[PDB]
């Protein structure tokens, strides 16, 4: 005769993935503009 | 992160439009330098009918 909550916390796997999600997004981000750049270079 | 994808989705489209603009100005002048080469091919042969 009694009840019971829960809680939830984060864990690494966001500390890490989430954070990632942005860093990898805008690097890989720069090769994919270093590569628009080579291109516009190109066709003219 | 959303930002970021939809960003380098923008920067594929112009890269693979700039391609296709690029091959299309080449096949153009491979096509055209052909057709030079023909018309120097006569003028070629035109030179050497001349020194005979």
């Amino acid at each position: 005769g009694q009840q019971i909550f829960s809680q939830a916390l984060l864990n690494a796997n966001r500390r890490g993935e989430a954070k990632t999600a942005l860093a990898e997004v805008q690097a890989r981000h720069q090769e994919l503009l270093k590569l628009e750049k080579s291109m516009a270079e190109l066709t003219q | 992160i959303k930002f970021t994808k939809q960003s380098s989705v923008a920067s594929t489209r112009n890269t693979l439009k700039m391609a296709q603009d690029a091959e299309r100005a080449g096949m153009n002048t491979l096509g055209m330098l052909g057709h030079q080469s023909e018309q120097l091919n006569n003028v070629e042969g035109n030179l050497d009918l001349m020194k005979v």
